C-alpha cells in the first residue's frame, strides 16, 4: 500500500544505491534476483510480478556509464529493469552547467518517464527518496534538474534527498564550492528535507568505533544504507511506534528554508569489543548526541538543537526511552532552542537491524538513527560560503560554467541566497 | 563511447607513440598481431576507446602516423607492434622539415596536412561519441612544432567543442638536441596557448635524472624514456577504459586543473620508480607513493615546484586502495607544504582512483601538476629567442618559407603575456 | 460461415502475406501445407476439400514474377492454389502508368476470374483484406484497377485495405510522390477503410523496444502480420465482446473520404525485459495512446482523436477495460473532436497472441492493438503533397508516365483531390 | 523471362565483353565448356536471362560479337570461355575502321550491320519476354563509335519500346588514345542522346586510379580493368536473375534515374574494393560500403561529383544485410550532403537489396550516379572537337567516306544543348 521512488544520481548515489538494494534484498529475504523461493512487507520498495520476479522500484541514472555499466554485470544484473539503469553519453566533467543545461536536457525527459510509468502503477504514493552527491557534476546540476520537474509533475509529494555533504578539510574536487551552492540555491525551495553524511565524519567513526584503518566507499555505503533502512523501517515493517514519511517534514522543518537535519546511527560497534558492552537503550540513546559519534562533522554544542527523530529499531522498551530522552533533556549541555519546548519525534520498531554479510557491524540487538535539526550547521554553510568567495573573487573557473549555457548573474544570485540562508539561521537562534 | 583519436607527428611523436601503443595493448590484452589475449574481461569492455573492431577479432588502433619524411615511419612498422596500425593512416611526404618551424608548418606540412585530416575526419565519424585528440609531438623540431601546431588549429577549427590534449617534449635548459630550439618552441607555443586545452610538458633532460636516481639505470635507451612516458600517457585515461571508485574523465581533469583558459601546461609524474636492487626495501603503500610524487625529482618536467606555487594537482591512483589513505595523504600534503599552493583555492588536489593497476604493479599513481612554477621553463625560451632574434640569428631560413619578421614579435609578445601571467596568480587576495 | 478474400498485391503485399499466412497457419494447428494431423475456426480463411486439404483463401498477384515465384519454391509451395498465384510478363518499373494502363490491363481480368471463384464458394461473404505499397508500381497502379472492379461487381462488401504509407524521411524510391498520390486518388471513392503502416516507425520500435539494432523487412512483416490476425481474431475465435468487418466501416469512417485510420500493437516487447514488466491491462492500453509506440510516424497530439477501436485479447477483463479508458478520456492531453463524446469502440477476444517461432516478440498474456483515427494525419499527408508540387512544378519524371496510357490532366486532376481531402481534414478539425 | 541480349561492338567491348561473360558464367556456375557445374539451385532458375539452353545440358550465351576486323573475336575465342559463344554470332568483315566514325557507320559497317541485325533478330524472337538489349563499346575509336551507333538506331527503330542501355568508354581529359577522339566522340554522343535509356559512361583514367589508390595495383593490365567493368555490369542486373529483399529491374532503375529524357548519362561505381594487405583492417559492414560508394575517388568516371549536383543515385546492394542499415545510412548521405543533391527531388536515392552477393564476398554494392557535374565531360570534348573543326584537322577523311561538314555542326549543337540542359536543371526552384 505504500511505497517509495529511490532516484540515484551521479556515483556516489548509484554506488550507495548498491548498498541500500543489497540491504533491502537481505531484509526482505530476496535472492540477489527477484526470486523469492517457496507478504505485504516487500511491497514498499519492491514491485511484483507473475513469473515471483520482484522489481525495484528505484531509478538508476547518470550522464556517465561507467558505474551503471557495472552493475549491469555485477552480482545484481538482473535485479533491475533495465529501462530503469539510464546511461548517458558524458559526463558532467564536475561541472553544475553540464548536468543541468547541456546534457541533463537530453536525459532528464527520459528518467522523468519511468517516474511517471512508476508512479501510476502505485496503489498509493507517499514520496521520493533522492540520493546524489553535493560535490557537483551530475549529483549538482542534474538533482536541481529533476527535482524541480518533480516539484511541478508531482507537487506537494514529499521528496526527501540525501546527499554526501563536503567535508571540511577532505575534499576530492577542486570546484565543489561552485558546484554546492549552486544545488544548494536550486533546491531549497523544492527539497523537503535534506538528510546530510560528509566522507569525513565516517572515516573516522570507522576508525574509532570500527577498528578499521583501512575505509574504502564500500564500508562507507553499507554505513549509509543502515540509516536509509532505519528511516523507511515503519513502512517496511511493524512497530510500536510507526513514523511516515510525510512525518518528517513537519516535525525537523520548523521554517521552510531550513531543512537540513544531521545523521546518526549509535551503535556503531565492531564485533570485538560487543562482547563487553551492555548496549542498552539509554546508553547508545546517549551516544547520538555525542560530537564523536555524529556522521556529519558539525558539532551539535556549537549551536541548539530544534528537532530531533529518535528512530529505535529491535528490542526497545517504550518506557527505557521515555526515561532515556528525559535525562538527556535534563541535560544543560544539550541545549535546545527556546521556542521549541517540545523537541523529540519516537519511532519504535520491532525489526532488528540486520547485518551485511561480510560487514564490520556486529549483531546488534537494538540500533537508533537520530536525525537532527542543528543551528550549527550554519557553520558549514559559513565555510563553503567562504571558499566561494575566495574562487568567486577571482573569477577562478567560471569560463567553464559560462562556456555551457550558465551565465554569471547566476553566481551572483546563488551567493546572495545562501546570504540570507546563513541569516535566517542567525533569526532562528535567537529568542526575544 | 568516450572514443579517443590519437594523431603522432614527427620522429619524436612516432617514436613514443609506437611505445604507448605496445603499453596500451599490453593492459588490453592485444597481440602485435591485432588478436585478443588477455584474461580478464573488464580489459574488453572498453576497448573501443582506442581501438576499432575489425573480422576475426583483429582490433585496429585508432591513430594516425604522420611525419614529412619516410623513415621514422617506415621504422615503426618494422618495430614490434608495428603491423597492428592501419596502412592507410601512414601519410607521408618526401622532402622532410630541416627542423625549422615553417617549413612543416606553411611550406612543407600545408600540402600534406590535407590527406592527414582525410583520415582524422574518418577515424572521428566512426567513433559513437567522440571525446578528442590525443597528440603526441616534440617542440624542437619541425614536424612536430610546425606540422603538428597546424594540425591543432586545424582540428580545433573543426571539432570547436572536444577536448584537445597535447603530450609534448620540450626543449632542455641544460643542453640542446638543436640549434633553433628556440624558433621552433616560441613559434609552436604560440598555437598552442590558444588551440589546445591541456598539454604535458616533458623535458629530456628531467627523465634522465629520474632514471639516474631513481631506477639507477645505467644504460638509459630512448625506449626506456619512452616508457615513462606512456606512462603517464595511459594514466590520465585510465577510468575512461577500466571502472573505478572515483573516476575522473579528461575533461573531469581540465576543469579541475584548468582555472584561466591560458594556464593550461601541466608537468606529469608517474610512481613507483624503483630500482631492481632497491624493491626489497619498500612497502609498496599509499602514504609512500604520494611521498614521493609530489617530490622536485619524480617529475618529468625540468621546473621545480619549489620555486613558484601549485595552482592545481591531480593523483589518478590505479589499484585497489583505502579512499581513507588517499584522502588524509593529499591533506596531509596540503597542510605540510601550504606554503606552496595558491591561497586563493581552497582545494588544490584532484583524486582520482581506478581499480586495475597497470601490468606488474599492485598500485600506481600518476601526478599531474599546473603550477606557477612553469614559467621558468618559458622566461628561459624567450631569453634564448631575444638573443638569437636580437640580430638575424636565423630568420632568413624562416623568413624564406614565408614568415615574417612581424610573426616573430607577435610569437614572442604572447609568451611574454603567458609568464606574466603565470606570475600575476602566484600573489594571494588582495 | 463468415470469410474473407486476401488479395496481395506487389512485392510489399506478397511479402507480408507470407508473414500473415505464416502465422494465421500456426493459429490454427495447421502444418505448413493443407493438412492437419488428427472445426468451425479455420473455415474463416481457409476452404476445406475432402483429403484433408486447407486451401487459403487468398490471391496472390504480381506483375513480376520473382517474389511469386519465391513462393512456388518456398517451404509454403504446397498450400496455395497454383492458379491462385499470378504472375506477369514484367513489372511496372514503379510507374502507376505501367501497373493500371498498360500491363494491368492484361492480368486483371484473371485475378477477379479466381475472387468470382472464391465468392461464390463462401457460405456468406463479410468484405476484402487488400495488401499493397503506397510507394509505387504494382502497388498504387494494380490496386486501382482491381479496388474499382470489384467495387463494381461487389458494391456494398465491405473492402479493407493494408499499406505501406511514405515515410517522412526514409524513402527507396524517387517518384513514391506521384504514385501515392495517384493511388489515393482513385481508391478515395472505392475503399471503405485503409489501415497505414510505415516502414521507419517499426524500424524504431524494432530498436527502441525490441532491443534489435537490425531489422529486416522479414520482422516488420510479423509485426504486421500480428495486427491483421488482431483485427480477424472476433471471426476466428470467440470472445466477450466481438467485433466484425462490417463494424470498422461506421466504428471509424465518420465521412466518407477520411477513413485512414492509424495502427498500434502495444505489447512489443522483447523477451527479456518481459521478466521485470507487469504488462497489466492499464499500462498496455496507454502505451497505444504514446507517440512512441505508433506504427505511422505521425504523432496523435498534433490532431484530435476522432475515432479509435481497442482490440483486446488474452486474458483481459472488462472492468479493466472500462477503467483503463475513462482515465485517459479524463487526460487533457489526449484530445478527442468535440463532436465525438462517444469515441471508443472495444473489442475484447479470449484468443491470446502466439509467437512466431525464430520470432523477437515475447510470449504475452495479453495484446491490445489500436486502430486510431486522427487528424494529425493530414500533416502526413500535406508533406506527401509538397513533394509531389517541387517535381511536378519542373515536370520531373511526366515522360515516363505519359508515354504508357495515361494524361497530364490526371496530374491536375489528381492533386486537386488531395488538396480537396486536406481541406476536409480542416473542416472536421473544428467545431462551431 | 525479361531475357537480355548482349551485343558486342570494336576491340574494347569485346575485350570486356569477354571478361563480363566470364564474371556472369562464374556466378551463374557454368563451365568454360558450357555445362553447369554450380552448387545452388537459385543461379539456375532465372539462367534464361542471359543463356539459352541446349542438349546435354550446354548454355550458350545470348551475345552478339561484332567486328570489322577478325583479331580482336578471334582471340576472344582462343582465350578463356571463347568457345561457349555460338559461331555464328561472329559477324565480323575483313577491313576494319581507321579509327573513324564516318567509315564504321557509313562506308564500312553499312555493308554489315544487315548481317549483325540477322542475329539480333534471331535472338531476340527466341525470348519468352524481351527486357532490353546490352551493348558494350568505346565512344573513341570508330567501330564502337561509329558501328555501334548504328546498331543503336537500327534496334530503336526495330524495337522502340525495349529499353536500350549502354556501357561505353568514354575518352580521357588527361590523355589519349587516338588523335580523332573528339570526332568520334561528338557524332557518337549525337546518336546516344537520342537512341539509348541509360548509358554508363567510365573512363579508363578513372579506374587507373582506382587500382592505384584503393586495390594499391601495381601491375594493372586491362584485364583488371574490364573486372571493374564487368562487376558494375553484373550489378545492374541482379534483380533480374537472383531474388532479394527489394527488387530493381533495368526499367525501375530508368525510370528513377532519368527526370528527363536527355540527361540518363550515368557515372558508375562499386564496393568494396581494398588491397590484399589491407583487408584484416575493414569490418565490412553497411555503413562503411555506402561511406566509399558516394566517394569521388571510387567512382569509374572522371567527372567529380563534387562540382556538380546529383539528379539522382542509385545504390544497388547484394547479400544478405540489415535493411534498416541501408535506409538510414542512404539517408545519413543525403542529410549531410544536402548541398550535393538537386533540391526539387525531395528524395534522390533509389534502393535495391539482392540477396545473393558475388563470389567471395559477404557484401557488396553498385553506385549509379546521374550528376550534373557529368557536363565536364561533354564540355571538355567540346572545347577539343572546336579547336580541331576550327581549321578542319581532319575532316578531308571524314568527308572522304561521305560525311559532310553540316553533319559535324549538328552533332556541336546538340552536345552544347545537352551540356547547358544539365546546368539548368542544376539550380533550384525559381
Ligand atoms: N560515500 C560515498 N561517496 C562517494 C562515492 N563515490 C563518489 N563519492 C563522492 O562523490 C563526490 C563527487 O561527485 P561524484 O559522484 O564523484 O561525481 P558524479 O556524481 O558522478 O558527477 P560527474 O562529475 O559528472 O561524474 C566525491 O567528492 C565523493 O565524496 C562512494 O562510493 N561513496
Ligand atoms: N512493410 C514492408 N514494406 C515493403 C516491403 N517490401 C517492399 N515494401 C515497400 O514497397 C515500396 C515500393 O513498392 P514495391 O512493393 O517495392 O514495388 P512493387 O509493388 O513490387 O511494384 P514493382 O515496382 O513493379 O516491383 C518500398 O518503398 C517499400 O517501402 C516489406 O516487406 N514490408
Ligand atoms: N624519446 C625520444 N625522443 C626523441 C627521439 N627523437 C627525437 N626526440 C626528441 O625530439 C626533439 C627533436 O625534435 P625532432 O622530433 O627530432 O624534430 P622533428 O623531426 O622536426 O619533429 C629533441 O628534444 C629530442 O629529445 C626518439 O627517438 N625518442
Ligand atoms: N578496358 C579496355 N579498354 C580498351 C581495350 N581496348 C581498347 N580500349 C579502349 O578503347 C579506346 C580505343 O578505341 P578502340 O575500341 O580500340 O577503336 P575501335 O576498335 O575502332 O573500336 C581507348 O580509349 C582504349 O582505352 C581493352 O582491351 N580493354
Ligand atoms: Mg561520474
Ligand atoms: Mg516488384
Amino acid at each position: 500500500m505504500r511505497e517509495c521512488i529511490s532516484v540515484h544520481i551521479g556515483q556516489a548515489g548509484v554506488q550507495m544505491g548498491n548498498a541500500c538494494w543489497e540491504l533491502y534484498c537481505l531484509e526482505h529475504g530476496i535472492q540477489q534476483d527477484g526470486i523469492i523461493p517457496d507478504d505485504s512487507s516487500f511491497g514498499t520498495f519492491f514491485s511484483e510480478t507473475g513469473s515471483g520476479k520482484h522489481v525495484p522500484r528505484a531509478v538508476f541514472v547518470d550522464l556517465e556509464q561507467t558505474v551503471i555499466g557495472e552493475i549491469r554485470t555485477g552480482h545484481y544484473r538482473s535485479l533491475f529493469h533495465p529501462e530503469q539503469l539510464i546511461t548517458g553519453k558524458e559526463d558532467a566533467a564536475n561541472n553544475y552547467a553540464r548536468g543541468h543545461y547541456t546534457i541533463g536536457k537530453e536525459i532528464v525527459d527520459s528518467v522523468l518517464d519511468r517516474v511517471r510509468k512508476m508512479a501510476d502503477q502505485c496503489s498509493g504514493l507517499q514520496g521520493f527518496l533522492i540520493f546524489h552527491s553535493f560535490g557537483g557534476g551530475t549529483g549538482s546540476g542534474f538533482t536541481s534538474l529533476l527535482m524541480e520537474r518533480l516539484s511541478v509533475d508531482y507537487g506537494k509529494k514529499s521528496k526527501l534527498e540525501f546527499s554526501v555533504y563536503p567535508a571540511p578539510q577532505i575534499s576530492t574536487a577542486v570546484v565543489e564550492p561552485y558546484n554546492s551552492i549552486l544545488t544548494t540555491h536550486t533546491t531549497l525551495e523544492h527539497s523537503d528535507c535534506a538528510f546530510m553524511v560528509d566522507n569525513e565524519a565516517i572515516y573516522d567513526i570507522c576508525n574509532r568505533n570500527l577498528d578499521i584503518e583501512r575505509p574504502t566507499y564500500t564500508n562507507l555505503n553499507r554505513l549509509i544504507g543502515q540509516i536509509v533502512s532505519s528511516i523507511t523501517a515503519s513502512l517496511r515493517f511493524d512497530g510500536a511506534l510507526n513514523v511516515d514519511l510525510t512525518e518528517f517534514q513537519t516535525n525537523l522543518v520548523p521554517y521552510p528554508r531550513i531543512h537540513f537535519p544531521l545523521v546518526t546511527y549509535s551503535p556503531i560497534i565492531s564485533a570485538e569489543k560487543a562482547y563487553h558492552e551492555q548496549l542498552s537503550v539509554p546508553e547508545i540513546t546517549n551516544a547520538c548526541f555525542e560530537y564523536s559519534n555524529q556522521m556529519v562533522k558539525c558539532d551539535p554544542r556549537r549551536g541548539k538543537y530544534m528537532a530531533c527523530c529518535l528512530l529505535y529499531r529491535g528490542d526497545v522498551v517504550p518506557k527505557d526511552v521515555n526515561a532515556a530522552i528525559a535525562t538527556i533533556k535534563t541535560r544543560k549541555s544539550i541545549q535546545f532552542v527556546d521556542w521549541c519546548p517540545t523537541g523529540f519525534k519516537v519511532g519504535i520498531n520491532y525489526q532488528p537491524p540486520t547485518a551485511v554479510p561480510g560487514g564490520d557491524l556486529a549483531k546488534v540487538q537494538r540500533a537508533v538513527c537520530m536525525l537532527s535539526n542543528t543551528t550549527a550547521i550554519a557553520e558549514a554553510w559559513a565555510r563553503l560560503d567562504h571558499k566561494f568567495d575566495l574562487m568567486y573573487s577571482k573569477r577562478a573557473f567560471v569560463h567553464w560554467y559560462v562556456g555551457e549555457g550558465m551565465e554569471e548573474g547566476e553566481f551572483s544570485e546563488a551567493r546572495e541566497d545562501m546570504a540570507a540562508l546563513e541569516k535566517d539561521y542567525e533569526e532562528v537562534g535567537t529568542e526575544s | 563511447m568516450r572514443e579517443i583519436v590519437h594523431l603522432q607527428a614527427g620522429q619524436c611523436g612516432n617514436q613514443i607513440g609506437a611505445k604507448f601503443w605496445e603499453v596500451i595493448s599490453d593492459e588490453h590484452g592485444i597481440d602485435p598481431t591485432g588478436a585478443y589475449h588477455g584474461d580478464s574481461d573488464l580489459q574488453l569492455e572498453r576497448i573501443n576507446v582506442y581501438y576499432n573492431e575489425a573480422t576475426g577479432g583483429k582490433y585496429v588502433p585508432r591513430a594516425v602516423l604522420v611525419d614529412l619524411e619516410p623513415g621514422t615511419m617506415d621504422s615503426v612498422r618494422s618495430g614490434p607492434f608495428g603491423q597492428i596500425f592501419r596502412p592507410d593512416n601512414f601519410v607521408f611526404g618526401q622532402s622532410g622539415a630541416g627542423n625549422n618551424w615553417a617549413k612543416g608548418h606553411y611550406t612543407e606540412g600545408a600540402e600534406l596536412v590535407d590527406s592527414v585530416l582525410d583520415v582524422v575526419r574518418k577515424e572521428a565519424e566512426s567513433c559513437d561519441c567522440l571525446q578528442g585528440f590525443q597528440l603526441t609531438h616534440s617542440l624542437g623540431g619541425g614536424t612536430g612544432s610546425g606540422m603538428g601546431t597546424l594540425l591543432i588549429s586545424k582540428i580545433r577549427e573543426e571539432y570547436p567543442d572536444r577536448i584537445m590534449n597535447t603530450f609534448s617534449v620540450v626543449p632542455s635548459p641544460k643542453v640542446s638536441d638543436t640549434v633553433v630550439e628556440p624558433y621552433n618552441a616560441t613559434l609552436s607555443v604560440h598555437q598552442l596557448v590558444e588551440n589546445t586545452d591541456e598539454t604535458y610538458c616533458i623535458d629530456n633532460e628531467a627523465l634522465y635524472d629520474i632514471c639516474f636516481r631513481t631506477l639507477k639505470l645505467t644504460t638509459p635507451t630512448y625506449g626506456d624514456l619512452n616508457h615513462l612516458v606512456s606512462a603517464t600517457m595511459s594514466g590520465v585515461t585510465t577510468c575512461l577504459r577500466f571502472p573505478g571508485q572515483l573516476n575522473a574523465d579528461l575533461r573531469k581533469l581540465a576543469v579541475n586543473m584548468v582555472p584561466f583558459p591560458r594556464l593550461h601546461f601541466f608537468m606529469p609524474g608517474f610512481a613507483p620508480l624503483t630500482s631492481r636492487g632497491s624493491q626489497q626495501y619498500r612497502a609498496l603503500t599509499v602514504p609512500e607513493l604520494t611521498q614521493q610524487m609530489f617530490d622536485a625529482k619524480n617529475m618529468m618536467a625540468a621546473c621545480d615546484p619549489r620555486h613558484g606555487r601549485y595552482l592545481t594537482v591531480a593523483a589518478i591512483f590505479r589499484g585497489r586502495m583505502s579512499m581513507k589513505e588517499v584522502d588524509e595523504q593529499m591533506l596531509n600534503v596540503q597542510n605540510k607544504n601550504s606554503s606552496y599552493f595558491v591561497e586563493w583555492i581552497p582545494n588544490n588536489v584532484k583524486t582520482a582512483v581506478c581499480d586495475i593497476p597497470p601490468r606488474g604493479l599492485k598500485m600506481s599513481a600518476t601526478f599531474i601538476g599546473n603550477s606557477t612554477a612553469i614559467q621558468e621553463l618559458f622566461k628561459r625560451i624567450s631569453e634564448q629567442f631575444t638573443a638569437m632574434f636580437r640580430r638575424k640569428a636565423f630568420l632568413h631560413w624562416y623568413t624564406g618559407e614565408g614568415m615574417d619578421e612581424m610573426e616573430f614579435t607577435e610569437a614572442e609578445s604572447n609568451m611574454n603575456d603567458l609568464v606574466s601571467e603565470y606570475q600575476q596568480y602566484q600573489d594571494a587576495t588582495a
